[PDB]
């Protein structure tokens, strides 16, 4: 007999944040938020008797 | 046959063999081979970045 078992998790997140305020008698605000997540889970089993 | 004829005698040893027991021992033979083989691997890995 052999009993074989693999288990894998990859968790990734990436984020971006931005702010930009300006004044020149005209006034402005500008802002951006970007978030990415990639998540992978694999489980593999082989059992022989 | 009364006259020697190799074949017809040889038959004798075919059927009854060549010897008989003048003495001996009777009983029983207990003959055992047991052989166990086992092998385990474990792997654990964690990264935080």
């Amino acid at each position: 007999f052999y009993n074989s078992t693999w288990s894998y998790v990859k968790h990734t997140s990436t984020e971006h944040t931005s702010s930009s305020r300006k004044r020149s008698f005209f006034r402005s605000s500008s802002s951006s938020s970007r978030s990415y997540t990639s998540h992978t889970n694999e489980i593999h089993k082989g059992k022989s008797y | 046959p009364l006259e020697y004829n190799s074949a017809l005698y040889s038959r004798i040893f075919d059927d009854f063999g060549t010897h008989y027991f003048t003495s001996g021992s009777l009983g029983g033979v207990y003959d055992l081979l047991y052989q166990f083989s086992s092998e385990e691997l474990k792997n654990s890995g964690l990264t935080e970045e």
